[PDB]
């Protein structure tokens, strides 16, 4: 009933792999490029399915992943992201591993030549990592110089709780406005972020961060609006 | 929905042998969903292959599987007296997961004849207004017996239920209870109480017998 | 060690209610998909429901769908089976079973509770009277007939497996060789 009613689903499921999402007593197939109807889900959440990926291999099905995917909906974008719980082992044979990605980053791309030429714009929306949707995130466009910053707080773990730091708005080659930055934590390189602008207003951000921590990169889904 | 049938139902076969148990699926199960589990008598199932192929953790050599398409099959080259119990095969690649109805390995041995008893009703029973005589098949392989009831010579049909033990641990043979139920009225009303047993080990049938209040 | 443990089995009248419960030990409960599965007495395994390890997926053979509800708590490693309006046919062995992986399907059942037994019957808790089976290298034993639910217990011996009777109540005998010239029960 509502938007971002439709999500291409392209880096969740690689061409020949077969995904599947479960749900209550839902359980639906997806292939690369298929859609995901994101329009029934709660705008400003985190969404959450059951996955299990699939490929053919000498003429017999076999499983290459399970666990968890998670769907974050905005009005004019949305995230997924795969929180693993099994992985092929190297073999035929399946081992635990716990790791968090960031799937599709999508929705209607804000055009880099159409961007408001002034003004400033307070984004505020959700970090969201491994077993943690309860993040925050605040992040402001200067349009007038076209640079944007920001942080994220309240993670449950406190090396996630980085900044944003300064970055130019740039075009991609299909000319749509996006973000690259690094991230700091008490004053120090501690990884980087991207966003893309989204909605013909700038009205959302949307991306994802790669925060060093002693325990490895550790990767953070975040989406903002503006009131 | 698959369906899932195991043939033979029972394999009777020696220690030492070669067991082949079949699982035939009604539709094409991939070799990554096909599982074999056991089943011990009064225990619950152990899981034993895992994606056709793939042996449990403590699970033997000696078994092993294989199959693809509707066709898997379980394989105990050389059976350990440990290994006579109940194999499920189950699918688990489609929903509802299913599971065939089971083959029973059961351990071969020499004939071994049943040593017939038969007991008449207790007096306190004979209270309650019902009278239960057992005849007993003590210690017999193979499991397959019959046991007749004649009461006055009468063949009786409809008032006698049997029960039979799981093979034992030590001499792999069966016992078997059959008991007639009758009335308290029609049991002082007859004198002879009589239960023919026939068994391959024996050449003809044995009858154990009572004549009510005499003995 | 990984150990699950079931309970909350026990007699109910048709209609009736129980909430099996089974504690988890030894791994990791949330990565898991955990399943309930079924052995009717003297019949094969049958499959009833299973629940996705992080719970938001759930599936049920339709035997039971409307009529149990699967759950868990992570945070407790408990899965849960309530079953509501229970008949005769649900009168099982219920076994807690968890899988391999996390989705509800596509992973076998690698380690299997005790099983917690449920009786669905109208027949109320009775007693055994336990009869004798007097000798005539001789046979002697004990008629335990008409009893509440299985099981009862009796202490070369054979206890012979109870029969339901056209009664409703169970019977059973416990024999016992001794030699010619020569009932722990309940
Ligand atoms: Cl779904
Ligand atoms: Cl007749």
């Amino acid at each position: 009933d509502k938007g971002l009613q439709s999500l291409t689903l392209d880096q969740s499921v690689r061409k020949n792999e077969k995904l599947k999402l479960a749900a209550q007593g839902a359980e639906k197939t997806y292939g690369n490029g298929d859609s995901l109807n994101t329009g029934k889900l709660k705008n400003d959440k985190v969404s959450r399915f059951d996955f299990i990926r699939q490929i053919e291999v000498d003429g017999q099905l076999i499983t290459l992943e399970s666990g968890e995917f998670q769907v974050y909906k905005q009005s004019h974008s949305a995230l997924t992201a795969f929180q693993t719980e099994q992985i092929q082992d190297s073999s035929g044979k399946m081992v635990a591993k716990r790791q968090f990605r960031i799937g599709d980053i999508a929705g209607e791309h804000t055009s880099f030549d159409k961007l408001p030429e002034g003004g400033r714009a307070t984004y505020r929306g959700t970090a969201f990592g491994s077993d943690d949707a309860g993040g925050k995130l605040t992040y402001t466009i200067d349009f007038a110089a076209k640079q944007g910053n920001g942080k994220i707080e309240h993670l449950k773990s406190p090396e996630l709780n980085v900044d944003l730091a300064a970055a130019d708005i740039k075009p991609d080659g299909k000319r749509h406005a996006v973000i690259s930055g690094s991230v700091l934590y008490n004053q120090a390189e501690k990884g980087s972020y991207s966003l893309g602008i989204f909605g013909g207003k700038a009205q959302e951000v949307a991306g994802s961060a790669e925060v060093k921590t002693v325990n490895g990169i550790r990767h953070i889904g975040l989406a903002a609006k503006q009131l | 929905e698959i369906v899932l049938t195991q043939s033979p139902g029972t394999l009777s076969l020696s220690p030492g042998e070669r067991a082949t148990l079949s699982c035939r699926a009604s539709q094409s199960v991939s070799s990554s969903y096909l599982a074999w589990y056991q089943q011990k008598p009064g225990q619950a199932p152990r899981l034993l292959i895992y994606g056709t192929s793939n042996r449990a953790t403590g699970i033997p050599d000696r078994f092993s599987g294989s199959g693809s398409g509707t066709d898997f099959t379980l394989t105990v080259s050389r059976l350990e007296p440990e290994d006579f119990a109940v194999y499920y095969c189950q699918q688990y690649g489609s929903s509802p997961c299913s599971f065939g109805q089971g083959t029973k390995l059961e351990l071969k041995r020499t004939v071994a004849a049943p040593s017939v008893f038969i007991f008449p009703p207790s007096d306190e029973q004979l209270k309650s207004g019902t009278a239960s005589v057992v005849c007993l098949l003590n210690n017999f392989y193979p499991r397959e017996a019959k046991v007749q009831w004649k009461v006055d010579n009468a063949l009786q049909s409809g008032n006698s239920q049997e029960s039979v033990t799981e093979q034992d641990s030590k001499d792999s043979t069966y016992s078997l209870s059959s008991t007639l139920t009758l009335s308290k009225a029609d049991y002082e009303k007859h004198k002879v109480y009589a239960c023919e047993v026939t068994h391959q080990g024996l050449s003809s049938p044995v009858t154990k017998s009572f004549n009510r209040g005499e003995c | 060690e990984v150990q699950l443990v079931e309970s909350g089995g026990g007699l109910v009248q048709p209609g009736g209610s129980l909430r099996l419960s089974c504690a988890a030990s030894g791994f990791t409960f949330s990565s898991y998909a955990m399943s309930w599965v079924r052995q009717a007495p003297g019949k094969g395994l049958e499959w009833v429901s299973a629940i996705s390890g992080s719970g938001g997926s759930s599936h049920y053979t339709d035997s039971v769908k409307g009529r149990f509800t699967i759950s868990r708590d992570n945070s407790k490693n408990t899965l849960w089976l309530q079953m509501n309006s229970l008949r005769a046919e649900d009168t099982a062995i219920y076994y807690c079973a968890k899988t391999s992986g996390s989705y509800y399907y596509h992973y076998e059942i690698d380690v299997w509770g005790q099983g917690t037994t449920v009786t669905v019957s109208s027949a109320s808790t009775k007693g055994p009277s336990v009869f004798p089976l007097a000798p005539s290298t001789a046979a002697l034993g004990c008629l335990v007939k008409d009893y509440f639910p299985e099981p009862v217990t009796v202490s070369g011996v054979h206890t012979f497996p109870a029969v339901l009777q056209s009664s409703g109540l169970y019977s059973l005998s416990s024999v016992v060789t001794v030699p010619s010239s020569s009932c722990n029960v309940n």
